[PDB]
């Protein structure tokens, strides 16, 4: 009759900052509400900047812990110490100037995404590629997406945990 | 605004009916032209000219201690 | 709403409409809507040619040996410590002319662009091939100039960086038992535990 | 769609499973998906043949780790000598070759229509343009199997052949 | 289709058939690469024959690498011994050679039109007369710098 429930949480009625997002209409996984509080579309940008990131992360945790090296005596070193070792080596300031290049410039497209300058969605930079001319193939698409980030933010998680505490490469 | 509230408030009013599923935002909204105004304002853009003179002067200062080429 | 052809999550930025270089639509930061234009296509049109005279120096002067008496050395960093005083002064006058006999003394930002007919980076130098030619050609022959222009200013930085790095010569790349370039000295806020 | 394709042995028209009920959106995909399969088989029969054929393996695939073309063996030994850089940018060429234009539903690139010209039919006869296009299925299908099979020959003879 | 090539002591060759489908632009595009590939097997030729009479022309090949002409040898050797540079610059004035002018479908850069001349007709009816002979001269070099390859690559030597 009214109040349109989270299919997650059944007993906290969606947010309605979730309307038109991509997962609202089967997850609506808000019991917090910090979409109530915080801009929908800023929490989207962080949640797909950090799935990204993790979907990077993980893999490359994978390859690093696989025995994958770059052709170089500095470089190897285990990934428990891979980020000791490339911070006194210099790479680890030189991928924190490119990422700060990238991250200045969608700075730059977060305020001109809410002042209505562009039309721009929270996740998009333009990357069309691998995308779906259909809209409901866009969309199946953008959840595969935010699943996958979703997924390998707790991958990544699990995986520097476990490595940490025990020390071995992958599988632990 | 019957209750009162301060001025430049993010606050929904307090008289409201049963629970509401409602988005109040509490961040501030402002404005990325409100933001590059407040930037250049005189105590702001002088103080950072200031902080940039005295950086250059102890960048200057580091590579080239003293006066060695007077 | 538009968007900028060269960064598709950017609004499309003004002032960039009738111009060489203008249709990648390139200006992020936006100093498009801060800058007088003209100011900013005279700018980039020096940089570049300063850039590409000043690669092509680069390149060659470790080749065309130098001044008779001088060493050019092999890194082209230490010529400017090879090169006799009456060279400096005679090259800081010949740039002090050129570059102020070109804008008849209206050489600042403020008065540059203020006569009228002042064409950003038409120094008048070989004007002419451009003044037969058709539009398109011309405009093309302008977009590879600030295209190389472009391309030779980062070339510049990077061949001034990398003789920084190896500490030596430019055309010796990486030599031999390279392993990384050596960790950078002097102090910071992350050198004393940060 | 039984006279959609190739079909070169004629009266061919071979669904087996009854894979396609009758669905263009499905076959579409499928038939990029094989047309992709067979350009990859091709090439990659072909650098299994070459390097036992003409051996030619001057000088080293790594000048600074040492990595020389005649060490890395010709086979499935050749992913873990390879160096890691290497296979990163045959990966990265193989990148480059499938997104520089769209290839999604809707867009030639769905139907394998790509930027390589290297044959160029010349639309003025659109009669060997389908010839090209079915021998060109139909070798991509030959070395389809012969590639999965010289792989399983590699990995249970132990080396290539 | 019997013209240009037709001039040949034989005559319309087609074996193997071939562009007797109609293929007009395809018969163009080849018209195209018969020519692209004349002009630069001919160069190819006269730059093999030239070294062994009149041979290397004196000087100096590479600043720092102290290459001189005389240090780089005749055919197939000489692939490795032109520094990464030179062959870089070489292969440079290839790319603008071949991207100056606009080589598609109906472009007189279709037709092996690019504005060289120099040998060009009075326009009086030795045109015909000249894209004939630099046909015959390409097709004839195509086959002879195959053979000095060959040459070069069995018996080791220049020649
Ligand atoms: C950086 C972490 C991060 C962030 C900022 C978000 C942000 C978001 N998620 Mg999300 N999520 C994450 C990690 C994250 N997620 C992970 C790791 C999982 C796997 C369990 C999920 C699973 C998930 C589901 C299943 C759903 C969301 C949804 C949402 C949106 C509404 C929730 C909200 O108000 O903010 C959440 C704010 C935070 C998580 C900040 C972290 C707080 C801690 C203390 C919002 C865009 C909903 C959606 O699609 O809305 C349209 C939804 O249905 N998320
Ligand atoms: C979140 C992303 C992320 C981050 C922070 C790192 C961070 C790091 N990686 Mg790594 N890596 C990643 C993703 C990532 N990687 C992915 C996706 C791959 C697969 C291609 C790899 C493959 C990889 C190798 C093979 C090596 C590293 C190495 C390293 C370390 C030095 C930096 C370097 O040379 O990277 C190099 C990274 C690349 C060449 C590929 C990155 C390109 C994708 C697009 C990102 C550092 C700990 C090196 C090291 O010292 O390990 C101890 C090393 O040898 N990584
Ligand atoms: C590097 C050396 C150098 C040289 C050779 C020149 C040469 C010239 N400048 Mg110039 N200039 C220079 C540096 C130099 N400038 C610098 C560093 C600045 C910035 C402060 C300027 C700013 C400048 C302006 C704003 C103008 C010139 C102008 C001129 C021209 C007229 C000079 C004249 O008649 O004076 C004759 C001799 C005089 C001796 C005395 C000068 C004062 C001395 C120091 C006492 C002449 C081509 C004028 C140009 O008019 O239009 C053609 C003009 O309006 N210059
Ligand atoms: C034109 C003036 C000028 C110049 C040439 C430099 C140049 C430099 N600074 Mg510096 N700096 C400046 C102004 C300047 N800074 C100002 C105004 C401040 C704040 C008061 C600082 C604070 C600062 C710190 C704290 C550090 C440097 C460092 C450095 C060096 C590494 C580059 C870097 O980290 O960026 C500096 C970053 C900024 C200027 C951005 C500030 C916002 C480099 C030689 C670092 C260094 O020595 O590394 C070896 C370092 O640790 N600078
Ligand atoms: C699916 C396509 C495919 C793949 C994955 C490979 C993969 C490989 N080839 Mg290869 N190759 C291919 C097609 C392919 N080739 C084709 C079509 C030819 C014929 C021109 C060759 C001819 C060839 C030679 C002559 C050599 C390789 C070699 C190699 C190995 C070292 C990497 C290298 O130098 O690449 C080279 C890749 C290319 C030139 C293809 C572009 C690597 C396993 C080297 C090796 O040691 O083999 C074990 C080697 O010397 N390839
Ligand atoms: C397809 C065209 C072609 C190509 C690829 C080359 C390539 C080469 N020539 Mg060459 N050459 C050509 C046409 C060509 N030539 C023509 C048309 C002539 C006649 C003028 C010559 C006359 C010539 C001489 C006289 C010499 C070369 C030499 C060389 C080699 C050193 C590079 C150099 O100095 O160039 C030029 C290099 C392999 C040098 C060499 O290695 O000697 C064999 C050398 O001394 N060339
Ligand atoms: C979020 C990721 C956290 C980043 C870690 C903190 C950053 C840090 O410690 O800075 C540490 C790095 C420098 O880090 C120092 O670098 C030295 C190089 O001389 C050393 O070699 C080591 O890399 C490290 O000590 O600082 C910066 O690079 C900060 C500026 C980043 C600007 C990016 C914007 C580009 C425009
Ligand atoms: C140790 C020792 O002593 O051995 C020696 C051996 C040897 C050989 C002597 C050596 C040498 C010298 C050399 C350099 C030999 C070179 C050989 C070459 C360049 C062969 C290239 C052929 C290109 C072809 C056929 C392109 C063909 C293109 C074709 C057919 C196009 C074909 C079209 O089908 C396409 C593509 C579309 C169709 O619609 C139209 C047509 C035209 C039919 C060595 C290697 O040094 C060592
Ligand atoms: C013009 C751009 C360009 C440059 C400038 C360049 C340069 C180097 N390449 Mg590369 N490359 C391509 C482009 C370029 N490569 C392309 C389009 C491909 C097709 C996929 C390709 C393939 C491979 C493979 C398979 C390997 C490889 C490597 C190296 C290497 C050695 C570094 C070192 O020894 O330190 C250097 C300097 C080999 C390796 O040794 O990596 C450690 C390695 O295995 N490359
Ligand atoms: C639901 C959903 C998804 C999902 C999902 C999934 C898979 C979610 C899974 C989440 C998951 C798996 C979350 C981990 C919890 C583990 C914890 C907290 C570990 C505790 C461990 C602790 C606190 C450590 C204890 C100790 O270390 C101490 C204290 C010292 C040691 O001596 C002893 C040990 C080691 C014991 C998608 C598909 C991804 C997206 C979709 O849209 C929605
Ligand atoms: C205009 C005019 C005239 C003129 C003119 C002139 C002078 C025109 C000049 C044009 C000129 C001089 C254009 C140079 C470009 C240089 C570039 C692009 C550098 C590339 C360098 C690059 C891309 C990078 C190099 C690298 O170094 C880096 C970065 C790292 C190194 O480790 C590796 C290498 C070395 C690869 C006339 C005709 C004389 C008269 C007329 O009347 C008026």
């Amino acid at each position: 009759g009214g109040y349109k429930m989270s299919k997650a949480v059944p007993f906290l009625p969606m947010s309605p900052a979730l309307e038109g997002y991509v997962g609202a209409e089967e997850e609506g996984f808000d019991p917090m509400g910090f979409s109530l509080a915080l801009d929908i579309r800023w929490l989207r940008e962080a949640e797909l900047k950090h799935g990204r990131i993790c979907m990077l992360a993980t893999v490359g945790w994978i390859a690093t812990d696989l025995g994958m090296r770059l052709p170089g005596p500095a470089y190897q070193v285990s990934t428990l110490e891979a980020h000791d070792a490339m911070v006194k080596f210099g790479p680890m300031a030189q991928i924190l100037i490119w990422l700060g290049i990238i991250e200045v410039f969608s700075f730059l497209a977060i305020t001109n995404m809410m002042e209505g300058t562009t039309d721009r969605q929270p996740g998009d930079y333009g990357l069309r590629r691998l995308y779906p001319k259909d809209e409901e193939g866009q969309y199946e698409m953008q959840l595969k997406e935010l699943r996958n980030g979703r997924l390998a933010m707790l991958a990544f998680s699990g995986i520097v945990t476990t490595a940490v505490l025990t020390g071995r490469t992958w599988p632990f | 605004r019957k209750i009162p509230a301060g001025p430049y408030s993010v606050s929904v009013e307090p008289l409201r009916d049963g629970a509401t599923n409602e988005v109040s935002i509490v961040t501030p909204p402002i404005s990325s032209e409100g933001v590059q105004e407040y930037l250049s304002l005189a105590p702001v853009f002088f103080m950072a000219l200031a902080i940039f003179t005295s950086g250059f002067a102890i960048e200057v200062l580091r590579f080239f201690p003293d006066t060695r080429y007077w | 709403k538009e968007t900028s052809a060269s960064v598709p999550f950017l609004p499309k930025p003004k002032n960039l409409a009738g111009w060489v270089g203008g249709e990648t639509e390139f200006d992020p930061i936006g100093f498009s809507n801060w800058f007088d234009m003209k100011w900013l296509r005279e700018a980039e049109l020096k940089h570049g040619r300063v850039c590409m005279m000043a690669t092509v120096g680069f390149v060659l002067q470790p080749y065309i040996g130098a001044y008779p008496g001088v060493e050019m050395p092999a890194d082209s960093l230490q010529a400017v410590y090879a090169a006799p005083s009456e060279a400096w002064f005679a090259f800081i006058f010949a740039a002090g002319y050129i570059e102020s006999s070109s804008y008849n003394g209206k050489i600042t930002q403020l008065n540059m662009f203020e006569d009228s007919d002042r064409v950003p980076g038409n120094l008048g130098w070989g004007s002419t091939r451009l003044e037969g030619m058709s539009k398109e050609e011309s405009e093309l022959m302008q977009l590879k100039e600030l295209k190389n222009g472009r391309l030779a200013m980062l070339a510049f930085s990077g061949m001034v960086h990398h003789n920084i790095v190896v500490k030596g010569a430019l055309f010796p790349l990486v030599p031999d038992g390279w392993t990384g370039p050596e960790p950078w000295a002097v102090g910071s806020i992350m050198n004393n535990m940060g | 769609e039984s006279e959609r394709g190739a079909q070169p042995p004629f009266g061919f028209w071979d669904p087996l499973g009854l894979s396609a009920d009758g669905d263009v959106a499905t076959f579409k995909r499928r038939r990029a998906s094989e047309i992709k399969h067979g350009r990859i088989a091709m090439l990659a029969a072909m650098g299994y043949m070459t390097p036992e054929i003409t051996g030619k393996f001057p000088g080293y695939l790594s000048p600074s780790t040492g990595v020389k073309y005649a060490d890395i063996p010709n086979g499935l030994a050749a992913i873990s000598k390879v160096p890691v850089v290497g296979w990163l940018q045959i990966f990265a060429w193989t990148a480059v070759c499938e997104l520089w234009e769209d290839q999604v539903p809707g867009t030639p690139g769905h139907e394998g229509e790509f930027c390589f010209k290297a044959f160029k039919v010349t639309s003025d006869a659109p009669e060997t343009r389908e010839t090209k296009l079915a021998s060109e299925l139909a070798n991509g299908r030959l070395a389809m199997m012969a590639i999965i099979g010289l792989f399983f020959q590699d990995g249970l003879t132990g080396s290539a052949y | 289709e019997s013209e240009l090539g037709a001039q040949a002591p034989l005559g319309f060759f087609d074996p193997l058939k071939l562009t007797g489908d109609g293929s007009v632009e395809a018969f163009k595009r080849r018209r195209q690469s018969e020519i692209k590939h004349g002009r630069i097997s001919m160069l190819a030729a006269m730059g093999y024959m030239t070294p062994e009479i009149t041979g290397k022309f004196p000087g100096y090949l590479s600043p720092s690498l102290n290459l001189k002409f005389a240090d780089v040898p005749n055919g197939l050797a000489a692939v490795s011994k032109v520094p990464a540079a030179g062959w870089a610059q070489i292969l440079g004035y290839m790319a603008y050679c071949e991207t100056s002018q606009d080589q598609s479908a109906g472009t007189p850069g279709a037709a092996g039109e690019f504005g060289f001349k120099v040998i060009t007709s009075d326009d009086d009816e030795v045109l015909k007369r000249k894209l004939a002979s630099e046909l015959a001269n390409g097709r004839l070099a195509m086959m002879a710098i195959i053979g000095m390859f060959y040459q070069d690559g069995l018996t080791g030597s220049a020649w």
